[PDB]
């Protein structure tokens, strides 16, 4: 809080992370994605798509 | 200046064609018919064809065996070939042997004895040819080209036909085809060499005098298709080579712009990694392949039927992760003759087929087939003053419009054979027949 009950301090310090945690969350969802690029999406049969791929 | 072909008529309407060369000691003759497989509806297809085998397998004098003596005694041989448009029988000897070829040839055509005991075991013959033409992969890949551009249609047929017809084919179907088709005037008696062409009007006036007229005789080379934009995707990964053929629907034998289109074809041209000189050509594309050992080899085709054609080019590769680039480089260059082409690249695929259109005939066989060719497709043989002229005259502007409406984004026909996997899906394909920066 920064205090001892919610006040400025905590809207001053939620301001400052909630402008940062997107610019994170925006490289985790990168890294989801890079993970997963190494087996590719997979489908909705549950089966390989190696035998069937479109660009 | 090579000599004048020589043309007459018999009463029939039978054309004798000739062009001597007195250098030479073979002659090559033989009679060009305008009919082939595309003559066929869908339940005999295979006929003409089948009846190719059969036409050396014994007549009402000579048997099969007599037949093969007579010739063997000739000293020279006899070939045939059936194609979609056309049938050649042709016989090459020696200069005064021809006499004996001509009868030999007559014979064969008109007097076969299609004998049922031979009509079965050929049947055997062509059957085992369905399971054998498998290797030859350029066969393989245009014959799908045909067949999948011609969706349907009689082009789109094979010239074996399938193998439900192999087996029912008798011999009344096989004397009915011959009869409706080689007609007197649908037929070019073609001699080349060493011939005279009075001796020849008077062996076909001998031989060839009772042929049937057809009751209504159209010119020589007379024909609707509806090209389809379509792809046959033969993939077979134990393959080392790729094989893949690209084409637009091209130009017919008559059209304006037939000679267009052949240099449009000769900017992109031909490559073989395997022959010395291909990496020095002066073809963007040559370069662009060579440099980047995109492909073993490609070869330009702009092949051409009475109503239609097909212009395309036939890729050969081994780099099977970059056929990707090998068609995206080879479609962007078909790109520049609709954006880029200008008089640099027009004057010097016209030189290097001024000179190619009559190096093409260096024997009398290919003289034969020349004169054979032109006189079942256009009704005359083209003297190379009037083919230099009509050379002449191709401008760039014309390739840039035929390119315009023949190639930039059109639907394609594409037929791949072989480890395809790096081939795109279709619309990517389709997709570099136009440009956008452009
Ligand atoms: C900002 C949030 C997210 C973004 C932009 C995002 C984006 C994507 C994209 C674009 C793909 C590939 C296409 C697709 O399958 O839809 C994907 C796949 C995946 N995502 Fe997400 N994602 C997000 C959040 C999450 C979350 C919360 C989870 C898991 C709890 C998750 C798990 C996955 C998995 C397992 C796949 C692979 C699914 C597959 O193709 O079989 N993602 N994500």
């Amino acid at each position: 809080w920064g205090g001892f009950s919610v006040g400025n301090p905590t809207l001053q310090r939620f301001f400052a992370l909630h402008y940062l945690m997107p610019f994170v969350l925006a490289v985790f969802a990168l890294l989801h994605l890079i993970a997963l690029h190494t087996a590719g999406s997979s489908n909705p049969l549950g089966i390989t798509s190696n035998v069937d791929k479109l660009s | 200046v090579s000599p004048k072909t020589r043309t007459s008529n018999l009463k029939n309407g039978l054309t004798i064609a000739s062009e001597s060369n007195p250098l030479v000691q073979t002659a090559t003759v033989g009679v060009w018919i305008d009919a082939g497989s595309r003559n066929e509806n869908a339940y005999n297809n295979g006929t003409a064809h089948f009846f190719e085998h059969l036409a050396f397998k014994g007549t009402d004098k000579r048997s099969q065996h007599q037949l093969e003596l007579d010739i063997e005694n000739m000293g020279g041989h006899l070939n045939a070939y059936t194609s979609r448009e056309s049938t050649v029988y042709y016989a090459k000897s020696f200069k005064d042997d021809v006499p004996k070829s001509v009868e030999i040839l007559a014979d064969i055509l008109q007097h076969s004895k299609l004998a049922e005991s031979a009509i079965d075991r050929e049947r055997e013959v062509i059957t085992r040819e369905l399971e054998e033409v498998n290797k030859q992969y350029e066969e393989v890949v245009f014959d799908h080209l045909h067949a999948t551009a011609f969706m349907n249609q009689p082009l789109g047929r094979t010239i074996l036909g399938p193998r439900e017809n192999i087996q029912t084919i008798t011999n009344t179907e096989l004397r009915k085809f011959i009869t409706e088709n080689y007609t007197a005037d649908r037929m070019v008696l073609v001699g080349a060499g060493a011939v005279d062409h009075d001796a020849l009007v008077e062996l076909a006036e001998k031989y060839f005098s009772h042929l049937p007229s057809s009751q209504s005789p159209v010119p020589l080379g007379t024909p609707i298709p509806n090209f389809v934009g379509s792809e046959v995707r033969l993939r077979d990964d134990t393959m080392p080579v790729a094989h893949i053929a690209i084409a637009v629907e091209g130009v017919s034998w008559t059209s304006e712009d037939y000679y267009t289109a052949l240099v449009a074809q000769a900017i992109i041209g031909n490559y073989d990694r395997a022959v010395g000189t291909s990496r020095h050509q002066g073809s963007r594309l040559s370069n662009i392949v060579s440099e980047n050992n995109l492909a073993n080899s490609f070869q330009s085709f702009s092949t051409s039927y009475s109503d239609t054609g097909l212009w395309g080019i036939y890729l050969t590769s081994e780099n099977t992760t970059q056929i990707d680039d090998l068609v995206h480089f080879t479609l962007k260059e078909w790109n520049r003759l609709s954006t880029s082409v200008s008089n640099l690249q027009v004057e010097r695929a016209k030189s290097q087929l001024k000179a190619g259109l009559l190096l093409s005939l260096d024997g009398t066989t290919y003289v034969a087939e020349d004169i054979g060719r032109q006189l079942t497709t256009l009704g005359r043989r083209v003297t190379p003053a009037e083919v230099e002229a009509k050379l002449e005259a191709v401008t760039e502007h014309d390739v840039r419009a035929w390119a315009q409406k023949t190639l930039y984004d059109k639907d394609i026909a594409l037929v791949g054979l072989g480890p395809i996997e790096g081939l795109y899906d279709y619309n990517r394909i389709r997709n570099d027949m136009s440009m956008m920066r452009w």
